């Protein structure tokens, strides 16, 4: 039996930008989910289509597991046919969306006093995201109508804007790490029986 | 993408970058009040230093978008604010002059000393000094030496650049397209384009003014009474038709009459309400201070405080080597931190002061959600009227008793009910002729109505007309008297002051009749009553984002500032004050002095 790498994906020293948001794809190992969900060590863990409960019987192509850093008031932008700048320029969930959300604050590990800038996000953006899709493109947004030549300008801004935490922000403003756990089910060998 | 588009655009770029600069001017100030040291002096400048030259660049940016061709008016307004020259209409040479004047004005206030004669070493300053004297003596000739001194060493060298600085903040608001800066000044309570809800620089004058007669008849009374009580105590000093010498009104500008109490109490015999030896015989902190100022407001259904606050904030006084700035003040950091710095003690003036100080927070918490730039009180008065209306119910004895500070056995009569309206006159009726008296010469001086030459000639006839109080050393025109009050010579606009009372006690009523109160409108207490919390929160909320005309109907319904409320406050207090001057002279002979 091969056990999942989940001790990677929730216990990594940095979490990725949420413009730049981190997939690690799950394959051929057992996933013992309910260690995950009896843990109290969660501030949000809501499933969209299948239960927690105790539904760790079920078998699934991929497992994808997608790891990104926002704040705390941002956390609602992360379910299905949610609007905001997270959930239309950075990371957006379809309708159907199937799988598990898994948010916790991370003010002692993100946060320095002074401010930790390593966390970015897209301010800006021509559309919004497809479901699933991710933007790391660094090319100056034009908001006017006069060409930026690549610098910033009149009109003319750079499009990720960073967040800056420090640990005495409000929890609305404090760094959450977020886990976002994607069931494939194609009609493929399912290799990812988990229990 | 239209020039309001492109608007909105580079709004949305100026609040998520000047909400983080604004967070790091505000968290380094933080650390220096907190900790007096000479780096966090240098921290405290850098910091500030950005973020001054931050808006300056933005200020510039904004200019480019008109705002002729913008319609939505929540960006008009984030637009208008920003776009605001203020000095850099002025060429660089006229704005070095000026913020040098400014500055001068500044140090010569903060640092002037008076010496007291045949010893030049023993000198005092404005504080504590020169307040010390003003306040508790009652020797004539001691509070005689520091009005004089403080008006005399001090004020006259402010009087040549103070007329530099007409000239030149007059040059800076005929630039910006006002009258002068008066006008400028008047311009905080403008609303445009919203139908049935706007409001005129003009009209603010006529408002005060026209306010401002129907309290004369209650403050003549207030004055004779005063007067009458103040002759019995200097028998030789002051007549019985003339007005008030300056120097013996309780501090040093006759601002408050409050610390005339001591002479002018009408029952000098039944004590007040000190409930500070019931803190102490409870083994208060600071902690439970502000742990019972969150309990009224979590009473009226507002949110309670954030673990931030309780984490942050310093309400104890940090004591040995490290020092602090005890101010008491409230601190809107932005994202999501909001502080209280306050060196509490245990007594009952610091448990009145921590409810004005967690109303500001509260407000500040309320309107949040809105865009930076509308993060504050409706105008400039707002801000402190919601803080004056907790310490009112917090200090009545409905409240005191029902939080077991005051006794039971303790009840309400009608003579201390009489001391404690007096003592509120003193301090809230007192400085309503001296803030509309004040702020009326110095729109006088810029619209250009007054004279250099006739700059004290007019001051004084104005005091002895207006506010009934006459100089007890005659000035000629190289004295600045106005300038020796802090507000004057540090440029800050002072009809705030005038309005700010007219509406804490509009709030108050309105208040007081959601939360169903019963009785005379100062005994009131809004504790435990969510309706009186629901409607002021529909205003709180608002922060700049609407016309103050509407914000200030959300709460009292009325479109306009209004002196019924406080009348109806007093008018206790007004009915005993009539029967005590049956046998007095009411009003008061402006051509009388102490001088003869
Ligand atoms: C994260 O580390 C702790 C400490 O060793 C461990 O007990 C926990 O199981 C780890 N998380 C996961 C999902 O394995
Ligand atoms: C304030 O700064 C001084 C350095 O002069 C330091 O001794 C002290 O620990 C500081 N206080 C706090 C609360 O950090
Ligand atoms: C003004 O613009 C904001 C977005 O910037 C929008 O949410 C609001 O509805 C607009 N108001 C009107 C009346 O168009
Ligand atoms: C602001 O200053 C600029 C000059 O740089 C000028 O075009 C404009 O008239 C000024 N705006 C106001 C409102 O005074
Ligand atoms: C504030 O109220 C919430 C409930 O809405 C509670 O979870 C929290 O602990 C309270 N905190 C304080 C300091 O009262």
């Amino acid at each position: 039996t091969n056990l999942c790498p989940f001790g990677e994906v929730f216990n990594a020293t940095r979490f990725a930008s949420v413009y730049a948001w981190n997939r690690k794809r799950i394959s051929n190992c057992v996933a013992d989910y309910s260690v995950l969900y009896n843990s109290a060590s969660f501030s949000t863990f809501k499933c969209y289509g299948v239960s927690p409960t105790k539904l760790n019987d079920l078998c699934f192509t991929n497992v994808y597991a997608d790891s990104f850093v926002i704040r705390g008031d941002e956390v609602r932008q992360i379910a299905p046919g949610q609007t905001g700048t997270i959930a239309d320029y950075n990371y957006k969930l379809p309708d159907d969306f199937t799988g598990c959300v898994i948010a916790w604050n991370s003010n002692n590990l993100d946060s320095k006093v002074g401010g930790n800038y390593n966390y970015l996000y897209r301010l800006f953006r021509k559309s919004n995201l497809k479901p699933f899709e991710r933007d790391i493109s660094t090319e100056i947004y034009q908001a006017g109508s006069t060409p930026c030549n690549g610098v910033k300008g009149f009109n003319c801004y750079f499009p990720l804007q960073s967040y800056g935490f420090q640990p005495t922000y409000g929890v609305g403003y404090q760094p959450y790490r977020v886990v976002v756990l994607s069931f494939e089910l194609l009609h493929a060998p399912a290799t990812v029986c988990g229990k | 993408s239209t020039i309001e588009e492109q608007a909105k655009t580079f709004l949305d770029k100026f609040n998520h970058e000047a909400e983080d600069l604004f967070y790091q001017s505000s968290l380094a100030s933080w650390n220096y009040n907190t900790n007096i040291t000479e780096e966090n002096v240098q921290n405290m400048n850098n910091a500030g230093d950005k973020w001054s030259a931050f808006l300056k660049e933005q200020s510039t940016l904004a200019q480019m978008y008109p705002l002729q061709e913008i319609q939505n008016l929540t960006v008009k307004l984030q637009l208008q604010a920003l776009q605001q020259n203020g000095s850099s209409v002025l060429s660089e040479d006229k704005s070095k002059r000026l913020n040098t004047i400014l500055n001068t004005m500044s140090t010569i206030y903060s640092t002037g000393k008076v010496c007291n004669p045949d010893n030049p070493q023993e000198c005092l300053l404005l504080e504590p000094g020169l307040n010390e004297i003003m306040a508790n003596s009652l020797d004539y000739n001691e509070r005689l030496w520091a009005w004089e001194s403080w008006r005399s060493e001090v004020g006259k060298q402010l009087r040549p650049l103070y007329e530099e600085y007409v000239v030149l903040k007059n040059e800076m608001a005929r630039a910006n397209h006002y009258e002068d800066y008066g006008d400028y000044w008047r311009g905080d309570y403008e609303v445009n384009g919203v139908d049935g809800y706007d409001y005129s620089r003009g009209q603010l004058i006529e408002d005060v003014e026209h306010t401002f007669e129907e309290i004369k008849p209650l403050y003549e009374h207030l004055h004779a009474y005063v007067r009458a009580k103040l002759m019995n105590a200097y028998p030789s000093y002051i007549s019985p038709i003339g007005c008030l010498p300056a120097h013996l009104l309780g501090d040093m500008w006759g601002r408050f009459w409050t610390n005339l109490y001591s002479l002018t109490v009408p029952f000098g015999q039944k004590p007040n309400i000190d409930v500070t030896d019931a803190m102490v015989d409870q083994a208060w902190d600071a902690q439970r201070i502000f742990k019972e100022a969150e309990k009224f407001f979590v009473s009226v259904g507002l949110p309670n405080m954030t673990q931030g606050f309780w984490e942050n904030s310093m309400l104890t006084d940090p004591g040995n080597v490290q020092k602090a700035v005890c101010h008491p003040t409230a601190w809107d950091l932005g994202k999501g931190d909001f502080r209280i710095l306050m060196c509490t003690k245990v007594t009952m003036d610091d448990f009145l002061t921590a409810h004005h100080e967690m109303g500001h927070i509260q407000y500040d918490m309320a309107y949040a959600a809105q865009p930076f730039l509308l993060r504050n009180g409706a105008n400039e008065g707002f801000h402190e009227a919601v803080g004056e209306i907790m310490s009112l119910s917090a200090a009545t004895p409905k409240h005191l008793k029902s939080i077991g500070l005051l006794s039971p056995d303790f009840q309400e009569d009608n003579e201390t009910e009489i001391n404690f309206l007096l003592k509120q006159a003193l301090t809230i009726v007192g400085t309503l002729p001296f803030t509309y008296m004040l702020e009326k010469w110095r729109w006088m001086v810029f619209k250009g109505e007054i004279p250099k030459d006739q700059w004290m000639k007019k001051w004084w006839e104005m005091k002895r007309e207006i506010v009934g109080v006459v100089e007890p050393v005659p000035h000629d025109e190289t004295y600045c008297d106005p300038a020796s009050l802090f507000h004057v010579s540090n440029d800050y606009s002072f009809i705030r002051y005038y309005t700010r009372t007219l509406y804490q006690f509009q709030f108050q009523e309105a208040l007081c009749q959601a939360a169903k109160h019963e009785g005379p409108l100062h005994k009131c207490d809004i504790s435990n009553s969510t309706e009186a919390g629901q409607k002021l929160f529909n205003m709180l909320r608002l922060g700049k984002s609407e016309p103050w005309t509407l914000a200030l109907e959300n709460v009292v319904g009325a479109k306009n500032m209004n002196v019924r409320p406080l009348l109806n406050y007093f008018e206790p207090l007004f009915t005993w004050l009539k029967d005590q001057n049956k046998n007095s002279f009411v009003g008061w002979s402006t051509d009388w002095s102490p001088y003869a």
